């Protein structure tokens, strides 16, 4: 959610109608992303600029975050392996690549794969 | 652990990132709410008010015939949990909840809140 407008049908209870269900009204709404640009969040200048310029995507196509960048946003896994929704910056996409290549591997294949990529790994750190 | 450790704080301090390159940085955001996020550096009071205010118009139109006179009113708003002259003598057995509702009054005012 981001505006009063898209949020309204969930207040009327009219949203649930698209699915042939009785009107199903809600009591309130929370806005997480929508506020990240506000004059008073500590989000850095260049970062607010980055956030805006992300084209969104309808609920129609959010599933694609799992694979490609989708509206400028990918999922990426934390150190613990739980999914995280991040802006698809260069660093984040490296993090995603390592997520798929290096961190992916069994703890047995770790140290060998690192050494065979040491030059590459060390380079991509320094760049992105 | 060296890679992913403590990696949320750069979004807010790019002066300490390699060369202030946001493109190196973890920023969190939703794919669907991203489309509604456009107006940079807009005061938070505005964003929130923008939503409430907009809900208020749509609501007025639909169920109030755009007449603000039709909106019922009350002294102060809130304090509701999701669930002319008299004398109350009190005993051991008097229900506390019932008792206060009496002294509270039905009209929402200073005496209602006082009890
Ligand atoms: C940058 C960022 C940091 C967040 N930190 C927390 C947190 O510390 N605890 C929590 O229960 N939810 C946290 N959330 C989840 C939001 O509070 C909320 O559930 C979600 O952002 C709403 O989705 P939306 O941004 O698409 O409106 C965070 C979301 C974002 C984008």
């Amino acid at each position: 959610f981001g505006s009063a407008d898209d949020t309204y049908p969930y207040l009327t209870g009219e949203w649930s109608t698209k699915f042939d269900y009785p009107p199903m009204p809600f009591d309130g709404f929370l806005f997480g992303s929508r506020v990240m640009i506000a004059k008073e969040v500590k989000t850095s200048p260049d970062a607010k600029k980055c956030i805006a310029a992300c084209t969104g995507v309808p609920d129609d196509k959010w599933e694609q975050t799992y694979k490609k960048p989708t509206g400028g946003i990918v999922t990426v896994r934390s150190e613990m392996g739980e999914p995280i929704h991040k802006i698809a910056t260069r660093g984040v996409m490296l993090w995603k690549e390592f997520d798929e290549t290096i961190f992916n591997l069994p703890k047995n294949k770790l140290v060998p794969t690192l050494e065979a990529k040491r030059d590459y790994i060390i380079s991509r750190l320094n760049a992105d | 652990i060296f890679f992913k450790k403590d990696s949320l704080w750069q979004s807010e301090h790019l002066e300490a990132v390699v060369d202030q390159d946001v493109q190196r940085t973890c920023i969190l955001h939703g794919p669907v709410a991203a489309q509604f996020t456009k107006v940079i550096d807009e005061p938070i009071k505005s964003i929130m008010d923008g939503i409430h205010d907009g809900h208020i118009k749509k609501l007025l139109h639909q169920y109030y015939g755009d007449d603000e006179s039709k909106i019922p009113a009350v002294e102060y708003f809130g304090g509701e949990s999701p669930v002319d002259s008299a004398v109350f003598k009190a005993t051991s057995s008097t229900d506390e909840e019932s008792w206060f509702k009496a002294l509270a009054g039905s009209e929402i005012n200073w005496r209602h809140a006082s009890f």
